DNA sequence: AGACAAAACGACGCGTCGTTTTGTCTCGGCTCCCCGACATTCTC
């Protein structure tokens, strides 16, 4: 029993050829149904605009079906802000990566999944992160 | 001319500010602020501190952590027990595995609860010492009681076989366990008194009461006579209640000098008095010559239905306890060859002390019976040391230089008054202030008798001799009687006369075999040192055989002198002994007197004196007293006053007046304030608001500048503390630096009385507007109770006064039942200038002319006070229907608290001892979390349970007070039976039925209605009750605890909104708000979980406004231009349950008349607060609230533009 | 006529606004520091 949240690498690796290997094991733990923020959606939107630089329509068309069918979306918690400052004082991450590491914390998410974010730390002994790929 | 003027009215709780700017010359001026200030706390408070009760959270605070500490104490002596029986192999295996012994060190594992003898197998439980309780059956069966007993009786068994027997280890763990949790009274001093020491709890009967002859009041005083031959010390009135009556007393008996006992009685009564229980059940163990386990075993055998615990045996002195133990650890100890097992020992030693080897060293030399009883069981820590507590001397003084880089001073602690040195000093501070007078003439008889420096040294040596000297004895050192002459002091006082000094030489004379020199002034500092450090009985003897030893006396009879030497009295002198060292030489005279023993200072200070020179250190005052210190030689003889100058330059305390320049002083004077160094807190809590209210008033009116406060007016209406001290404090912000105003308080501030404040508030209509603003109240009550009696007509004015019945006038005022009277009080005293009070306070002029002027500028033409300006009355109502009171909120729940603790740390190779600080985070809780009674959950099947409530039961007394009703909510249905049985058989009437006596014989007779089954005794039962009740905890049995929200812990009330419209509530209890604001988060969620919106929080104290029922405020703010009809509209919080909050209008403080459930009339019906407004429409407060927020000063707080720019301007 | 939409029936049944009433941890021993007030003497 857990509660397993993603992070925008993991969509980033699955969406992508060139590492075959690492969009194998994103698309199998996007078959565990794994829950999202919508902030990792967004930043999903953003890479794809700019990195990617697919036009809109497609986009959108597939973050929505991505959002209907394969990941399951997570309540924008309102305590997001507070918590987020809390995890500052103690915690040294990017700023973005604090929001959804509290929003996943916030939403009852006890595994994170990513490659960056420091492997193997659990975050305010409730939250873990987790390198699948290795 | 244009004056301001600070009034300020001081109260329980309450300070009434305000501000005006007056010209009363030009019969002018306005007022500029006023507003009252309000802490909250219940009127159980403010009757309670009248008497005086417990009165402080912070003693609270202190019995809980002593509870708790004596709690974790006792843990810890059964944790090192549990640790030294592992290491002997004594614990049961089955035991021993569910403790922890690497990390925890002797904890058990956690969610474990193993119990020593129950041993569990497949989910069953086992006892474990068959055979002992075998042969316990085998002895009960010889005493002839029954065959079925517990298990757990085993235990007086093995103490009784302990004392001469052997038993298997595992008992003997056991046994110790059980001494650990039973230890016993002890006091640490000890001091064995009288050695009779009679106290003997004694039954007596009264034979006769031969009238004494002894007639007082009327009535002739009887004697009182017992059977063994002893006469009651006292008389005695009343004969009915005292013939042939079987009476218990208290007794000691003291062998009087006469070589006879000094009998003395004290009535005191069985099973009500702690003294009398503890005399009797301890002369009922030593009456029976065996240990108190086997008397114990023995009462349990006689009698197998005997409560032991709390019953039997309550409180024994430690002795018991300690000499059992000891008997059965030393007859164990033979047979048992790991109690001799020195390997054993050490490995104990080593385990229990590794980081203190001189501990290890010093248990060493002992045995397994040492360590268990004078270290592990009966450890008694002594007391903390208060010294650091101990006073500073005024006038030494010590500088250093830290790690900082800052000059800091030490202090120098003052001087015990023991000391021989402050005998000395006390002594000629005397001596200079002795004088003679003769009682024929009352005149000045001195410098006759002690002129010259001869006299005086015969009286020293004189007054030397003794410790404390009276009239006759002064009197007849100089040969003078009581018949002519006195000594200027109290004819039939004692004054002391250096007692320490005599009572030694006492003791040195009592010892003999010495010569007649060994006390000096050497030997007598010294054993002064002695006597006065070790207050600890062996350390104290030790320290006197050892001064015995050194010193060549013999230790036969000096021991025994000193043995019995009363502790010296807790006092301390003014002084330390460093300036009472320097100032001694100087009040020398003779040969006692010499220029050598006086410091390099103080001797060039006399140089300079003598010669006559200037210095920058002397001044003109100096010379003008010391003008006969003309020679080196006049400094004999000389005072305190003098002294104490000459030494230290300054001309006693003269203090330092100061002058605060800006708010920067007061608020830094206020950041410095100490807690706890008034009387009482509640005038420190009064004190530190009004120092509060003050400089807030300061920034927002004249913003800090030098002198905007022309004058201060001051005035109170117990209590009389804060009259000077804050008159004091505040002197510094009116005071002038011209030298006109000296003194301990400023000229500008002008304390006032009752009598001008009444006088006024009659002769200003001011009594006339209260009574219009608090008419509606009354007319309110009135409509409420359909009568006209709460408003009386009258025709002198023509209008409606308030009134109340006379049988609702039980302690009525008009004037208490609102809070801005307090302004009311602040604005008149302001307004009183130093003319008023002063005519109103010497009223008295001997002519009337002289102060016919003031009633000319102050009394119309003497009938009524002309207006400080024509607009005064009304401008007056004008404010005072204008004012927010302002409510103190106390919503700390949760802040940090550090932890400081003892631990041997590992610094340049060495192990040492010092102070580590907590890691990682720890919250305090800064409320009570819940109630103290404690309930647990059960299942009936024959109540039907709403969904969201549980059933909860609490075992409670068998009393009167339990009818039918109330039999129906016993959990237990055979006694539901059994006691509606008796109910019924008493007809109906517990009160009857369940007295005591009513109790007894139902249990006796417990066939008679169990329809004839047998039955156990019943006189307490597990009433139900359904309701919410939460869990205490989640660790091991804490899980099963339930208990109720404490009091005063419902303090956010959560208002959100849905997307529609409507109005959703929620009472959020402490517990989240608790993990809330440990998660950084806010108190209350920001949403529901329908997802509505929050609108607010609310808490008690908080301020709403409600708007009326056809404004639409939505966006409105606009909160400046409040009239009246608004502010009328503003409802302060008082409660909050479930989903209902309770208001009461903002300017009610007490209600005219509370709730009485025979009458059911209220000024707010029963819960004295009204969850909808008083007023006719009756709407729901909470569905059309906005919360509103003030400041101290009561001013609305609400965003503006200047406001939005600096949020993040502040951040830029 | 068919088969969906929902009103109607049931005893049953539990929730719900508004107020009132009820229940709420208790006593023992000491020790030692500080402060306050009120009396006397003494210096200024
Ligand atoms: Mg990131």
């Amino acid at each position: 029993l857990d509660k397993i949240a993603i992070d925008t690498n993991i969509l980033l690796y699955a969406y992508d050829n060139r590492d075959l290997d690492k969009q194998d094991r994103a698309v199998e733990i996007l078959l565990k149904k794994p829950f999202v923020t919508q902030l990792v959606v967004f930043e999903f939107i953003k890479v794809l605009e700019r990195r990617f630089k697919m036009d809109k329509k497609e986009i959108t068309k597939l973050t929505i079906k991505l959002l209907k069918e394969v990941i399951i979306p997570l309540s924008l918690h309102r305590d997001i802000y507070n918590y987020s400052q809390f995890l500052l004082q103690r915690y040294n991450f990017g700023l973005s990566d604090i929001l959804v590491l509290s929003d996943s914390i916030l939403n009852n998410c006890t595994i994170l999944l990513s490659e960056d974010m420091c492997n193997g730390m659990i975050v305010d002994k409730k939250l873990k992160i987790v390198n699948p790929f290795l | 001319m244009i004056k301001n003027i600070l009034g300020l009215a001081l109260g329980t709780n309450s300070i009434g500010w305000a501000l005006v700017k007056q010209d009363f010359e030009n019969k002018q001026g306005e007022i500029l602020g006023m507003g009252s200030r309000i802490i909250p706390m219940s009127q159980d408070i403010l009757g309670d501190f009248g008497k005086g009760n417990s009165v402080s959270q912070t003693a609270e605070r202190t019995k809980y952590r002593s509870v708790r500490r004596l709690r974790e104490r006792f843990l810890l002596r059964r944790e090192r027990l549990h640790r030294v029986l592992y290491i002997l192999n004594f614990l049961p295996e089955h035991y021993a595995s569910q403790i922890d012994f690497e990390k925890r060190l002797g904890k058990f594992k956690v969610e474990t609860e193993p119990k020593l003898v129950w041993k569990n197998t497949d989910g069953q439980f086992s006892f474990l010492f068959q055979n002992s309780f075998n042969e316990m059956l085998e002895d009960f069966k010889a005493a002839g009681q029954e065959l079925k007993i517990p298990y757990d009786w085993t235990i007086y068994h093995l103490r009784k076989k302990a004392i001469s027997q052997k038993i298997e280890k595992e008992e003997l763990a056991w046994i110790l366990l059980n001494f650990n949790h039973k230890r016993g009274y002890y006091q640490l001093r000890g001091e064995d008194f009288e050695e009779e020491k009679d106290k003997t709890f004694v039954r007596l009967k009264v034979d006769r009461i031969v009238d004494s002859g002894e007639n007082v009041k009327g009535k002739i005083l009887y004697d009182v006579y017992f059977e063994n031959g002893w006469k009651y010390d006292k008389q005695v009135v009343k004969t009915e209640d005292w013939v042939d009556r079987t009476k218990e007393f208290i007794v000691s008996e003291s062998i009087l000098k006469n070589g006879e006992t000094k009998r003395t009685f004290k009535a005191v009564d069985s099973e009500k008095d702690w003294i009398a229980i503890k005399t009797k059940t301890e002369q009922e163990i030593e009456h029976s010559h065996k240990t108190v386990g086997t008397y114990i075993y023995e009462t349990l055998l006689q009698n197998p239905k005997q409560k032991i615990k709390g019953k039997l045996v309550r409180t024994i002195e430690r002795k018991f306890y300690k000499e059992e133990l000891r008997q059965i650890l030393e007859k164990q100890k033979e047979f048992h060859q790991e109690l001799q097992s020195d390997d054993l020992y050490n490995d104990c030693i080593r385990e229990l002390y590794r980081n203190n080897e001189v501990h290890q060293l010093t248990l060493r030399k002992k045995d397994f019976v040492h360590l268990f009883m004078e270290d592990i069981i009966f450890y008694q820590r002594p007391l903390r040391s208060q010294k650091s507590s101990v006073s500073n001397c005024t006038l030494e003084f010590r500088k250093y230089k830290g790690e900082n880089g800052a000059e800091h001073t030490q202090y120098l602690k003052a001087i015990p008054k023991s000391n021989p040195y402050y005998q000395e000093f006390r002594l000629w501070q005397w001596i200079f202030n002795l004088n003679l007078y003769t009682k024929d003439n009352d005149e000045n008889v001195t410098k006759v008798f002690l002129n010259t420096t001869q006299d005086f040294e015969n009286l020293f040596e004189f007054l030397n001799t003794r410790k404390e000297v009276d009239q006759k004895a002064l009197l007849k050192h100089f040969k003078l009687n009581e018949k002519t002459h006195r000594w200027n002091f109290v004819e039939d006082k004692k004054y002391p006369c250096n007692e320490t000094k005599t009572m030694i030489s006492s003791r040195l004379d009592k010892v003999e075999n010495i010569s007649d020199d060994f006390l000096t002034r050497d030997i007598e500092q010294k054993i002064w040192h002695i006597i006065y450090s070790v207050n600890d009985k062996v350390e104290y003897e030790k320290a006197l055989k050892s001064f015995a030893r050194k010193h060549h006396l013999d230790e036969s009879s000096f021991f025994e002198a000193f043995r019995k030497f009363p502790p010296f009295k807790s006092e301390y002198g003014s002084f330390s002994e460093k300036a009472i060292k320097k100032l001694l030489p100087l009040m020398r005279l003779g040969k006692y007197w010499n220029y050598a023993e006086i410091d390099k200072y103080s001797r060039e200070r006399i140089q300079k004196i003598i010669t006559g020179e200037y210095d920058e250190n002397i001044k003109d005052k100096v010379r003008e007293k010391s003008v006969h210190l003309t020679i080196e030689n006049d400094f004999q003889g000389l005072q305190l006053w003098l002294a104490q100058y000459i030494v230290y330059g300054r001309h006693s305390e003269a203090s330092m007046i100061g002058k605060w320049n800006s708010a920067n002083d007061l608020e830094v004077f206020l950041k410095d304030f100490k807690q706890h160094s008034l009387r009482n807190p509640i005038v420190e809590q009064v004190i530190t608001e009004t120092l509060r209210v003050v400089k807030d008033i300061w920034l927002k009116y004249g913003n800090g500048t030098k002198d905007f406060f022309n004058e201060i007016h001051i005035e109170l209406g117990d209590t009389r503390y804060i009259s000077k001290y804050i008159s004091g404090i505040l002197s510094n912000i009116v005071r002038v630096e011209d030298g006109s105003d000296e003194g301990v308080n400023s000229k500008n501030i002008v304390p006032g009385n009752g009598k001008i404040t009444t006088q006024l508030k009659q002769d200003w209509g001011l009594n006339d507007v209260w009574n219009d603003l608090i008419l509606p109240r009354f007319e309110r009550m009135n409509q409420l109770t359909n009568s006209k009696d709460f408003t009386a007509w009258n025709e002198n004015h023509q209008k409606f006064l308030p009134t109340v019945p006379i049988e609702f006038s039980k302690g009525f005022s008009k004037k208490r039942i609102d809070h801005r009277h307090h302004a009311l009080d602040a604005l008149v005293i302001a307004c009183a200038t130093t003319d008023h009070v002063n005519l109103l306070n010497n009223q008295s002029a001997k002519s009337d002319t002289k102060r016919y002027d003031l009633k000319k500028k102050l009394m119309k033409f003497p009938k009524q006070f002309l207006k400080p300006w024509e607009k005064f009355t009304v401008d007056a109502k004008h404010n005072l229907e204008s004012i927010i009171v302002s409510f103190k909120q106390n919503l700390r729940v949760i802040n940090k608290a550090t932890n400081y603790y003892e631990k041997y740390v590992e610094k340049d190779g060495t192990k040492n001892k010092e102070r580590v600080e907590q890691a990682g985070t720890n919250w305090a809780i800064r409320k009570p979390m819940h109630k103290d009674t404690v309930s647990g959950k059960v299942d009936l099947p024959w109540v039907k349970v709403p969904k969201g409530k549980i059933l909860t039961a609490t075992r409670k007394s068998l009393d009167s007070s339990f009818d039918l009703k109330s039999i129906g909510s016993i959990t237990d249905t055979g006694i539901q039976k059994i006691l509606k049985n008796y109910l019924a058989f008493k007809d109906g009437n517990p009160e009857l039925a369940f007295s005591p006596e009513g109790i007894d014989d139902l249990n006796k007779n417990i066939e008679k209605y169990n329809d004839g089954k047998p039955h156990q005794p019943i006189n307490k039962v597990r009433v139900f009750e359904l309701g919410s009740k939460f869990q205490v905890g989640q660790t091991g049995n804490k899980k099963g605890k339930y208990v109720e929200a404490a009091k005063g812990t419902n303090l956010f009330f959560a208002v959100y909104e849905d997307e529609k419209g409507k109005r959703s509530y929620e009472t959020i209890p402490l517990n989240e708000v608790i993990e809330r604001q440990k998660q950084g988060l806010t108190s209350v969620p920001l949403e529901n979980e329908k997802g509505s919106r929050l609108l607010f929080d609310l808490s008690p104290n908080d301020l709403v406004y409600v708007p009326e029922i056809d404004e639409n405020i939505d966006s409105n703010f606009v909160f400046s231009n409040l009239n009246k009809e608004k502010i009328s509209r503003i409802y302060k919080v008082e409660k909050t349950s479930g989903t209902e909050c309770y208001f009461v209008r903002q300017d009610i403080a007490y209600l005219i008349k509370q709730y009485d459930a025979k009458t059911k009339i209220g000024e707010l019906e029963s819960q004295n607060k009204l969850q909808v407004t008083m007023t006719d429409d009756r709407i729901r407060i909470t569905d059309t609230c906005v919360k509103i927020n003030c400041d101290r000063l009561g001013n609305i707080n609400f965003i503006t533009k200047e406001k939005i720019k600096q949020i993040f301007n502040e951040f830029r």
